[PDB]
């Protein structure tokens, strides 16, 4: 059906300066009409500006003025939001809607940072302290200092879905993000059943299948 | 340049209840205001145009209205797919503003959370770097406060939090919360200590380990 397809995630330096497009697929000049939207994690909706090809009409939030420059290509039915002179206030996804906002992109995603792409370190947070079963025990993998996001884990290679919580990523003040994977089970499958998370990486090429074990402290 | 406040910015609901949210324009608008919803996975979708006029395909549900400055969009029997953000938006003159936003998430029942204390491994501690990790499963309200205490001496500015999205099944949130110190800061202390406060709880709940490193 018509709708608009987005770039790919894109990951650069502060200081500058990237080009998004969206295209529309199956439509036509009127309908290279296009806004172009911010939202960085976690808040509201900003809307940056929009262009109308067929009048050459630009027009932009007085915020975006300095930052943003839209542009169109009737010809393939694309625009193109060119962001200039980055800093880690423009980490943010970026959606592209078409008139009268009847469709609407799937987001591209820009990360601005000085870091470089590195692999996680996998720790275990081994069930109890010292402490011999309990009821319902939890265990889990820390993933800890790695760049850029995302990271997949999974439990038992995907076999162990029930009682999983993967937290959400936090940035920590290196640069460089964490989460951790956690799962409750049975008290008493803990000396008998194995538990193994499966990290992936796949910026880095990095796969990590760590072992959790009570070692009982 | 015309702003757009939206009220409120959070909502709970059960399920069959009738929701109504507000967009209040700075200056006239005339009508021209749509109404966009969020899923939780990025997509937005229109739902609302010209203030009252709904999109092709949108349930009979929803239905919006005006009074003075005060847009309205009122949804007259909730359902499972309209829990999500929901977002205003003004195109009567440049720039086009959006308004601040509203989450409408689920009511249940007060659940109190399941309280778990993780000591940071050999294996971290190789690496000069030691993480506690403190776990709060499956809890509802959202609301919850996490102290840590090291040597019953309470901590600050070395703590982070996490929390999880609700819950599709149970409509609960899970919390994690992961305090940060150097092996040297680590190895200087004995007790290490998570504070748990909660609506379901009758007294603060704590969890401790002294010196556990595996
Ligand atoms: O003169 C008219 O009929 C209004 C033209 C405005 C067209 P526009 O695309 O710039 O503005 C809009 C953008 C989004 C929506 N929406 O309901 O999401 C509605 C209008």
């Amino acid at each position: 059906q018509v709708q608009l397809q987005q770039s790919g995630a894109e990951l650069v330096k502060p200081g500058a300066s990237v080009k998004l497009s969206c295209t529309a697929s199956g439509f036509n000049i009127k309908d290279t009409y296009m806004h172009w939207v911010k939202q960085r994690p976690k808040q509201g909706l900003e809307w940056i500006g929009r262009i109308d090809p067929a009048n050459v009409d630009t027009k932009y939030d007085p915020k975006f003025q300095d930052k943003a420059t839209i542009t169109a290509d009737t010809s393939s039915k694309t625009t193109y939001l060119q962001l200039s002179s980055l800093t880690s206030e423009d980490t943010a996804v970026y959606y592209c809607a078409s008139y009268y906002g009847i469709y609407w992109g799937q987001g591209t995603t820009l990360t601005v940072s000085s870091a470089s792409t590195k692999g996680p370190s996998v720790f275990p947070l081994a069930p109890s302290s010292k402490s011999t079963s309990g009821g319902t025990a939890a265990l889990g993998c820390l993933v800890k200092d790695y760049f850029p996001e995302p990271v997949t884990v999974s439990w038992n290679s995907g076999a162990l879905t029930s009682g999983v919580h993967t937290f959400p990523a936090v940035l920590q003040s290196s640069g460089l993000y964490s989460l951790s994977s956690v799962v409750t089970v049975p008290s008493s499958s803990l000396g008998t059943q194995t538990y193994i998370c499966n990290v992936n990486h796949k910026p880095s090429n990095t796969k990590v299948d760590k072992k959790v074990e009570p070692k009982s402290c | 340049d015309i702003q757009m406040t939206q009220s409120p910015s959070s909502l709970s609901a059960s399920l069959g209840e009738r929701v109504s949210l507000t967009c209040r324009a700075s200056q006239e608008i005339n009508g021209y205001l749509g109404w966009l919803q969020q899923k939780p996975d990025g997509t937005i979708k229109r739902l609302i145009y010209a203030a009252s006029t709904l999109h092709s395909g949108v349930p009979k549900r929803f239905s919006g209205s005006r009074s003075g400055s005060d847009y309205s969009l009122t949804i007259s029997s909730l359902e499972s797919e309209d829990f999500a953000d929901y977002y205003c938006l003004q195109y009567a003159s440049y720039p086009r503003t959006f308004g601040g936003g509203t989450k409408v998430e689920i009511k249940r029942t007060v659940a109190a959370p399941s309280v778990f204390i993780f000591p940071p491994s050999d294996e971290q501690l190789k690496s000069g770097t030691a993480s506690v990790v403190c776990l709060l499963n499956n809890f509802y309200p959202r609301e919850a406060k996490v102290q840590w205490k090291v040597d019953n001496a309470l901590q600050s500015g070395n703590s982070q939090e996490s929390v999880t999205e609700q819950d599709s099944k149970d409509s609960t949130y899970s919390l994690s919360s992961t305090l940060t110190l150097s092996k040297a800061d680590y190895e200087k202390h004995k007790v290490y200590a998570c504070e748990v406060t909660h609506q379901g709880l009758s007294s603060p709940v704590t969890k401790s380990f002294n010196r556990g490193e595996c």
